[PDB]
């Protein structure tokens, strides 16, 4: 057998490998210990913690999770634009043109769409751009 | 006989029943549910009238 | 709705045990009453029908390892039999011919 | 209750088309081809994607196949949640056609000032 | 390929290789495949069929009576809640059940119950390095195929939630345990060996 | 080793009420499991108080004092702090966050160094300065064909 | 033009994702999760719960044919495809041919799932077993799987060859015998029973009552002289 | 390992062996003892009595992700073919609702 | 190392409840390759006494190919007789 | 596609560049190992080692050791620290090493790489393992 | 509220936290094995008896012709008789 010889160090704790062979110390922390050998492997049970709880599931990153201002502006936005859908098309249908406004934006190749217009501003602007190619 | 003891999965695809008896009373260590559909939608089996009319 | 009915049946051993008849349901957990009650009523009402997650089991019984049917097996084709008789004529004893000649050869 | 609150739009929607089959004449939609046409298609379809399907596939079958399976929950209950929060959009777009058109403004309505 | 437990092993992993190493009855009826359970006798007073549960008072059982070949099923399905307890029986064919709730303890009385379960499959354990096997002619036979091999000179040793924080965090006292359980391990098949 | 020898006497009617009665056998004790166990079973904590709807009479808390301290390495770990960048963005991490931190057995390492180690530098032991010139150029030529 | 017809295309290929989603889930649930012992045996399953897994199973094989036709409908409408113009090499019966390729098994989907309602109530209600529960499930797998060579029931008069014509006429002719199959069966199955008059029990009676001259004017439809008409 | 002589008489005085061990590592040799590898496995309380690991009960981001697709399907829809958008000032209290929030 | 579940299962000394005295589960004692049975069909039937085992090998499964062309000779010949004589007739 | 494309290309340039050490000095007392690294822009980045927990790891494949750039007399040496599950790179050439701490440095960072490793013949067979004595002390 | 509750924060106790002597895993392993281990379970049917009472007879106090007389007899009534 081939035991560790010495440590070299002053803190008495890392004398413990004096005590055994090299083979085991390879067989126990190089072969299929090498993430574990000699190591404290404390964020191991941290990490185990961190996924075994009830803890927001908003997650970004497998190192930071979703911020929480992006996250209750889309939950805010989410459920104010669906209300307004269910509202508008369960209740509002009566008076269209009251209802809705008419826009859109067609390809710059043709020439500007009537409706292409920055709204509520129609009234203060009059929208124009010069076609390309 | 051989299949279902080698390879149980292809012998319960087949609708092979468990050839092997338990009758000492230890039950085998790799019996299966009965998959009969191959053998039960045929003509000579309670799908035969459906099998007669996609014939 | 727990159990229909129990029974105390002495085993081959000697022992008395008791045997309980649990309520069913024909093929429908949703329809079977759920209760830990003796009442009829279908009190509780689970969100989750198995909370542990624990699957529920259809055991199957091995054709090697089975019992020849003793459980009033003679009941088996009484309602069809019974059907069939309803409607049967059976003629009377005194009008039914007897002390007819033998078989020769039996 | 979705199914519900679709099945009474589909029952609407076939009130309409029978107030206006009621007699010859257009009684309700006044000449309106072109919008009972599409009142027709939209009731056809409601009814036929979302209310029975929702119905069976997915009231009944969301109830019933872990029952009669023997699951705690369905495989992808994720994809169940989904599939009951996406209904709404597509009810909504084959039921209000009959009402929104790309032509929204009335015959009597003067565009000339617009 | 096969993890290694002493490093990543906990709760539900932990439990499932448990149950494949050791095979004590709780462990392998919690983690038994749901596709194929062993087929057993049919209950009756004296052999009642019994159904296992997991530390769990209650099952959802299902009877469908005497099986016979050319149908395979006795009378249409009846489901029944059976409860820890006494016997019960079904009424269409008196079928005996008997609920069994495994302990998590090493006993003889659980040791009774080894045969009645399939033994744990081991080729779906680990980390497989091949996601799927594109193949309509062995779907629903074959598993997925491995690049690597699996050693089989591992064994386990059982440790406690605070014995494992702590193997993880010293080392030191890592190796010792590790040493001492070697030792025992050459003691033990060397007493086998003996009885042999 | 033959099957029908073997079972016509192992397997009999006459000794059913024998065959399947489970029993302890006799073996030697094992301190370790018969004497050792038992009393180190028998001697846990009592808690008055525990979670009634969840809890058990066992669930006793290990005081952070009487944890194992942390003795792997004198190196600090910082990662448990958390840095002022996240702090400031108010990114939340699992590395460093209080409840998963609060281990119940093992204390998390110290983010400072251990004051054993002493940081003074001594002599220079390999020194090869070109590779800092290697990968700027190695670098820069990347991203440039990369744009 | 444009508006409410593409609208409507767009929501038609979304309902079908939407049925891709409910369909995978569900079919993966049973044949992942089922509890020991149903994995394989239909039969034991409710009648309800086994039409639902045939009609998952029918709108899984049908809804690419739909989703294929909806788009092909929205690229001639915006792109100009000439798909369906005659003009040059476009099919304006191939729109309809997978059209109804999948609206005939969309109604077979739509009408299997109620026969369980009816397979389930009569026995409960009855306190005796359904009759050939074997034989009504190979009747609906039967229809389920030869609905899909008569969705030219629709097109007879689009001008289609008479071989295909009369092969879809003789198949959907043919399609009857397994309704005939079930609706004895639900006859039989109210004979010799403990019965329990119950509200489901009513709306039973009056779903058979109505099924039977539904089937019977489909049946009718199905002659080719008074189909013309 | 080597076992004493007089405690290996003593233990046969002592029991008498009649049966064959049924532990497949009496055939291995010192060396693969020596080969093989300790792991340890961690035992506690089991509370999940299922295959399937615990799976969380709530699908909030799941949710909301649907809300979005409706969102987006109608709003789309609207726009590309009826050229119409919602004129959230009508109902102004709902915009402001969302403002407050 | 077994062949049949009746002497598998009569004495077990390597039960989880004796094993776990030691606290060491081997790998190579796994239950999945603890037993394992013959490919060849066995059946029990009544004997004078008890259950008795019957083993039905109807083929073996390592002819090799020289046998079979000698078996297949004869019918290699016929075929060619056959032709014969229909190219004769 | 153009940022996540920037941040993996510029990400994964220094992860293989980590490796590589420019710099190593002992700490005063020798017990801790001050390593300057390249960093993302090719500028110095400070990393802190303790001795203890470096060393050089044979491969775990037995017949790659030919393989080893440590087979050349200019190649290159795999330290591992068994702590951070890091690796340092340093060139075998002399002149890029201190001569009055290297031979230490290198006694003290190859204690896993013994003759075991290669095996064991039939004189050594016995003595690979400590004898376990059982009963000596008692019946 | 009962409050916050984690069950993995508290030491179980399910394996012995001292290791076995060598003379003492040789003496267990001597004992175990000379004598009987316990016995498995085992699901065959030993001289299996009715599980309902004795088949009824040809003729006695109770017959079977008695039951058979009692299907055509059958009803369930909202009144006792
Ligand atoms: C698209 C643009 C549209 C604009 C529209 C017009 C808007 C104009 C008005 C905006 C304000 C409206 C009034 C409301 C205010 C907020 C309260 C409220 O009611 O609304 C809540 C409202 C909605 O509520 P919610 O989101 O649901 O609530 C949950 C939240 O998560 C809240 O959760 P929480 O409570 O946990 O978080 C509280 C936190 C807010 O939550 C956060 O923690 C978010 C992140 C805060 C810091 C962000 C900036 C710094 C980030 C580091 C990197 C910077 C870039 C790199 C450095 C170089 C520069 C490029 O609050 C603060 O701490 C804010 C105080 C101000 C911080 C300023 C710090 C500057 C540091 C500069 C030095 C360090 C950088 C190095 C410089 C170079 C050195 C060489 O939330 C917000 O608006 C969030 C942010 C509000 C604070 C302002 C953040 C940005 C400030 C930048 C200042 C300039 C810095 C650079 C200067 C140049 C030299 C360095
Ligand atoms: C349904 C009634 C309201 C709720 C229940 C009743 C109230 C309970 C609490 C009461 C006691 C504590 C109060 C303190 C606040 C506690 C909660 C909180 O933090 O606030 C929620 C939340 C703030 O929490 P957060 O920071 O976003 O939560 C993030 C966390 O991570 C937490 O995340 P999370 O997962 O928990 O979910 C966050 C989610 C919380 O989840 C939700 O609550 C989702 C939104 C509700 C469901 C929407 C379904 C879709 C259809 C709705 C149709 C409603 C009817 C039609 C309304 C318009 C036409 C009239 O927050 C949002 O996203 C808010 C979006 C903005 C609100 C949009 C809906 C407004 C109308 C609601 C119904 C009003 C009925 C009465 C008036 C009727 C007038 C005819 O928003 C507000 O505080 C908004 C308050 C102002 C709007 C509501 C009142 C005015 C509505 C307009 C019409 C009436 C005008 C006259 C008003 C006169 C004076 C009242
Ligand atoms: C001012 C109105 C003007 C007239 C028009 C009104 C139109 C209303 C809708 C008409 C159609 C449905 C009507 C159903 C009424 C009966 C509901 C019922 O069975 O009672 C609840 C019932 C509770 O009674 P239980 O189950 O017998 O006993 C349990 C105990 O309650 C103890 O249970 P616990 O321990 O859990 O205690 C909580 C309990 C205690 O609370 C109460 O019992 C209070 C009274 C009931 C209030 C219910 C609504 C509360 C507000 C919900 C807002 C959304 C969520 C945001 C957070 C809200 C926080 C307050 O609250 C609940 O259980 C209520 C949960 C509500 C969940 C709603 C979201 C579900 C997803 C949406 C499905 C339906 C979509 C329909 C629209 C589809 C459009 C394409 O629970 C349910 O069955 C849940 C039903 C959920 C769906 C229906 C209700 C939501 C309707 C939202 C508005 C849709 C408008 C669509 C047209 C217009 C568009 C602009
Ligand atoms: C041509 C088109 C080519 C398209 C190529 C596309 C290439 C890409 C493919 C990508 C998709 C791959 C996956 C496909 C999944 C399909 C859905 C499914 O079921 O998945 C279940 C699968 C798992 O769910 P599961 O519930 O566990 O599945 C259970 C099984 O499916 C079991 O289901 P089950 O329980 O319903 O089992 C039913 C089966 C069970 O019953 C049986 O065992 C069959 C009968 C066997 C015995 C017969 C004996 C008869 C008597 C002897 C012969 C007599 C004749 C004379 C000769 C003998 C004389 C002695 O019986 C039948 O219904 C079969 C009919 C039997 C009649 C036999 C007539 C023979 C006469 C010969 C001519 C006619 C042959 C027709 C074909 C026959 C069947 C192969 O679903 C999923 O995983 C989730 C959904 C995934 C969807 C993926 C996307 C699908 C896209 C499909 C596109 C198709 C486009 C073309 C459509 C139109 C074509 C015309
Ligand atoms: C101090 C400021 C606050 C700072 C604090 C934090 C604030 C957080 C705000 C978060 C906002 C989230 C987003 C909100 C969206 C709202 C949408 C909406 O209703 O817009 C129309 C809404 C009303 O217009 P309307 O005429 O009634 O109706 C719209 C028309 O029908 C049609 O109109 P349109 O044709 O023009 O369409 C536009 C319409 C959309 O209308 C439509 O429906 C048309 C959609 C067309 C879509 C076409 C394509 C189809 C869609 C799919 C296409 C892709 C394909 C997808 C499918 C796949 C295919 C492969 O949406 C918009 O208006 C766009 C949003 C406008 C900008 C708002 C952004 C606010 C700031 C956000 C960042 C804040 C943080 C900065 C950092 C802070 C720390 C330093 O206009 C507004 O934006 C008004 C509300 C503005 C609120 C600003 C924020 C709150 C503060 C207000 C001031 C209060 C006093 C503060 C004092 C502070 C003292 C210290
Ligand atoms: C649930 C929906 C559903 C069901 C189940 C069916 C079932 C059947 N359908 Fe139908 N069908 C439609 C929905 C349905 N259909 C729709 C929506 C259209 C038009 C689509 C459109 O263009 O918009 C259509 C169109 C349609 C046509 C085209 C008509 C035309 O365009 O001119 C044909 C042609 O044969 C047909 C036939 C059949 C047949 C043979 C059945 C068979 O399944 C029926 C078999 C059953 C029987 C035959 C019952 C037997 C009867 C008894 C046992 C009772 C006897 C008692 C007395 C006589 C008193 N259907
Ligand atoms: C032009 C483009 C070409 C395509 C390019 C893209 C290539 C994609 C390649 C990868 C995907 C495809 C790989 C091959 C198929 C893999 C299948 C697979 O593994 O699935 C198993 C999946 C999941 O399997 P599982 O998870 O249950 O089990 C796996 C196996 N064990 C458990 C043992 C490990 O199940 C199935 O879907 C198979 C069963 C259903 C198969 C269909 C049966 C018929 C259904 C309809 C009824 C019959 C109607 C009539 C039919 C005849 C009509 C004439
Ligand atoms: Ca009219
Ligand atoms: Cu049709
Ligand atoms: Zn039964």
């Amino acid at each position: 057998m081939n035991r560790f010889f010495k440590v070299s160090s002053k803190y008495q704790y890392y004398k413990y490998l004096e005590q055994y062979d090299a083979a085991f110390l390879r067989k126990y922390q190089s072969e299929t210990h090498w993430y574990l050998g000699r190591r404290g492997a404390w964020k191991n049970l941290v990490i185990k913690y961190a996924g075994d709880h009830i803890s927001l599931e908003e997650e970004h990153n497998v190192k930071y999770k979703t911020h929480l201002s992006f996250v209750y502006l889309s939950y805010r936005l989410a459920w104010v634009l669906f209300a307004y859908v269910l509202i508008y098309n369960h209740f509002l249908l009566g008076d269209i043109g009251k209802t809705f406004n008419v826009g859109e934006w067609d390809h710059r190749l043709k020439p500007s769409a009537e409706r292409d217009y920055p709204t509520r501003y129609e009234s203060l602007y009059i929208l124009d751009r010069t076609q390309k190619w | 006989y051989e299949l279902f003891v080698d390879h149980p999965d292809l012998a319960q695809w087949t609708g092979t029943y468990p050839k092997v008896d338990s009758s000492h009373g230890f039950p085998f260590y790799s019996t299966y549910e009965m998959y009969r559909d191959f053998q039960e939608n045929t003509l000579n089996s309670d799908g035969s009238f459906a099998q007669w009319i996609t014939l | 709705q727990m159990f229909v009915a129990r029974q105390v049946v002495t085993n081959s051993k000697g022992e008395k045990v008791e045997v309980l008849w649990n309520a069913q349901c024909y093929e429908d957990i949703a329809q079977l009453n759920v209760g830990f009650a003796p009442v009829l009523e279908s009190v509780d009402y689970h969100w989750e029908i198995f909370l542990w997650a624990d699957p529920p089991i259809k055991p199957n019984n091995d054709f090697d390892l089975n019992v020849p049917c003793t459980w009033f097996e003679y009941e088996q084709e009484w309602w069809m039999e019974s059907c069939i008789q309803e409607d049967q004529f059976n003629l009377p004893e005194d009008e039914r011919p007897y002390n007819t000649p033998r078989n020769p050869h039996c | 209750y979705f199914s519900m609150v679709t099945g009474l739009s589909g029952a609407a929607l076939a009130t309409m088309i029978r107030l206006e089959l009621a007699h010859p004449g257009s009684p309700f939609f006044k000449g309106d081809s072109l919008r009972y046409l599409q009142v027709v298609t939209a009731h056809g379809l409601i009814m036929v994607f979302f209310v029975v399907v929702p119905i069976l596939f997915g009231g009944f079958a969301n109830f019933l196949i872990p029952y009669h399976v023997g699951s705690k929950d369905v495989a992808y209950p994720r994809l169940n949640s989904i599939g009951f929060w996406i209904q709404p959009c597509g009810y909504i777009l084959l039921a209000k056609i009959g009402f929104l058109r790309p032509q929204f403004w009335r015959y009597y309505d003067k565009t000339s000032f617009s | 390929r096969m993890t290694n437990t002493t490093e990543e092993a906990f709760d539900e992993v932990s439990h499932e290789w448990q149950a494949l190493v050791t095979s004590n009855p709780f462990d392998l009826n919690v983690f038994n495949y749901l596709e194929n359970t062993q087929t057993s006798n049919f209950g009756t007073v004296d052999n009642p069929l019994v159904v296992f549960t997991s530390e769990t008072p209650f099952r959802y059982v299902g009877c469908t009576g005497q099986m016979n070949e050319d149908d395979y099923e006795g009378h249409e399905l009846l489901f029944f809640l059976l409860r820890e307890g006494s016997l019960q029986r079904c009424m269409g064919c008196g079928q005996v059940f008997k609920l069994v709730r495994l302990r998590n303890e090493y006993s003889p009385e659980m040791d009774y119950y080894l045969s009645n379960f399939h033994p744990y499959e081991m080729q779906e354990m680990g980390e497989s390095d091949t996601t799927v096997l594109m193949s309509p002619y062995k779907y629903a036979s074959h598993y997925e195929y491995t690049q690597f091999e699996t050693p089989s000179n591992m064994v386990y040793s059982m440790v406690n939630p605070d014995e494992h924080d702590r193997l993880l965090v010293d080392p030191a006292y890592r190796m010792e345990r590790t040493k001492a359980l070697e030792e025992k391990y050459k003691v033990y098949t060397s007493s086998l060996r003996e009885v042999e | 080793s033959d099957p029908n020898d073997f079972y016509r006497d192992a397997y009999r009617n006459e000794n059913r009420w024998i065959d399947q009665s489970v029993f302890t056998p006799k073996t030697s004790k094992m301190t370790h499991y018969d004497v050792e166990w038992p009393k180190e079973l028998a001697s846990r904590p009592v808690t008055k108080k525990f979670h009634h709807d969840k809890g058990y009479k066992y669930d006793v808390t290990t005081p952070y004092d009487q944890r194992y301290n942390y003795v792997a390495d004198r190196l600090g770990h910082p990662e448990i702090l958390g840095n002022p960048f996240e702090r400031l963005m108010r990114l939340e991490g699992d590395i460093y966050h209080p409840n998963y931190l609060d281990q119940p057995f093992v204390k998390v390492p110290n983010a400072n160094p251990n004051a054993s180690l002493n940081f003074e530098e001594g002599e220079v032991l390999y020194e090869n300065t070109r590779l800092l010139e290697w990968a700027k150029f190695w670098n820069y030529s990347v991203v440039v064909g990369y744009l | 033009a444009v508006g409410s017809q593409d609208i409507l295309i767009l929501s038609v290929v979304f309902a079908g994702i939407s049925t891709t989603i409910s369909f995978t889930n569900l079919l993966i649930t049973r044949r992942t999760l089922a509890m020991p012992g149903l994995r394989h045996r239909r039969v034991l399953m409710p009648f309800v719960t086994i039409s639902i897994f045939l009609t998952l199973r029918m709108l899984a094989t049908i809804t690419p044919v739909l989703g294929a036709a909806v788009i092909m409908m929205a690229f001639d409408r915006h792109w100009q495809t000439t798909f369906f113009e005659y003009a040059y090499g476009g099919d304006p019966i191939l729109s309809q041919h997978l059209f109804w390729f999948f609206g005939h098994p969309e109604v077979y989907v739509l009408i299997i799932p109620t026969f369980g309602f009816i397979n389930m109530i009569v026995p409960h209600n009855n306190t005796r077993r359904v009759a050939s529960k074997h034989h009504m499930i190979w009747a609906i797998y039967v229809m389920a799987y030869m609905g899909y060579l008569v969705w030219g029931h629709h097109m007879y008069l689009v001008g289609l060859d008479h071989r295909s014509r009369t092969m879809y006429s003789t198949i959907t002719i043919m399609i009857s015998m397994p309704a005939t199959i079930k609706v004895v069966n639900w006859t039989l199955s109210l004979v010799n029973g403990a019965l329990k008059i119950d509200l489901p029990f009513l709306f039973s009676m009056s779903f058979l009552l109505l099924f039977l001259v539904a089937g019977f004017t489909g049946m009718w439809l199905s002659h080719v002289s008074l189909n013309v008409s | 390992t080597v076992i004493n002589s007089e405690f290996l008489t003593y233990l046969k005085s002592n029991y008498k062996i009649s049966f064959s061990a049924s532990n497949i590592v009496k055939y291995l040799s010192d060396k693969s003892v020596n080969n093989s590898v300790i792991l340890y496995l961690r035992k506690n309380k089991i509370f999940n009595k299922s295959r399937y690991s615990r799976n969380r009960q709530t699908y909030r981001t799941g949710a909301y992700w649907c809300l979005y697709v409706n969102i987006i399907a109608v709003v789309a829809f609207y726009f590309w073919f009826y050229k119409f958008t919602m004129n959230f000032g009508y109902l102004w209290w709902l915009l402001y609702s969302l403002i407050l929030s | 190392m077994f062949r049949w579940l009746f002497l598998y299962w009569y004495n077990s000394t390597d039960t989880p409840s004796a094993i776990a005295k030691v606290n060491l589960w081997s790998y190579i004692n796994l239950r999945l390759f603890k037993a394992r049975l013959s490919s060849s069909i066995a059946y029990y039937i009544l004997g004078l006494n008890n259950l008795e085992l019957k083993k039905l090998k109807i083929f073996y499964k390592n002819t090799y190919f020289d046998y079979i062309y000698l078996k297949s000779i004869p019918c290699l010949f016929l075929i060619i007789f056959f032709t014969n004589l229909y190219l004769f007739l | 596609v153009a940022i996540y494309a920037t941040y993996i290309a510029l990400s994964y340039i220094n992860n293989i560049w980590k490796d590589y050490v420019v710099r190593a000095q002992f700490s005063k007392d020798k017990e801790l190992l001050f390593v300057t690294r390249v960093s993302p822009f090719g500028t110095t980045e400070e990393e802190v080692y303790e001795v203890a927990h470096l060393e050089h790891l044979p491969p775990s494949v037995r017949s790659g050791v030919k393989d080893l750039s440590a087979q050349d007399a200019d190649g290159l040496v795999d330290v591992t620290c068994m702590s951070s599950q890091r690796s340092l790179v340093f060139y075998k050439g002399d002149q890029y090493w201190n001569p009055k701490v290297y031979n230490d440095f290198i006694n003290q960072t190859s204690n896993l790489w013994t003759r075991n490793y290669t095996g064991y013949n039939r004189l050594e067979v016995q003595n690979s393992v400590e004898q376990v004595k059982i009963g000596f002390s008692h019946s | 509220r009962a409050g916050p509750y984690n069950p993995n924060r508290y030491k179980d106790y399910y394996i012995p936290r001292t290791l076995p002597k060598n003379e003492e895993i040789v003496e267990f392993v001597q004992s175990q094995h000379s004598v009987p281990a316990s016995p498995i379970r085992n699901q065959r049917h030993i001289n299996p008896v009715r599980e309902s009472g004795p088949l009824p007879s040809y003729d006695g106090t109770y017959t079977m012709e008695d039951i058979r007389a009692v299907f055509y007899n059958t009803t369930v009534g909202r009144d006792y008789c």
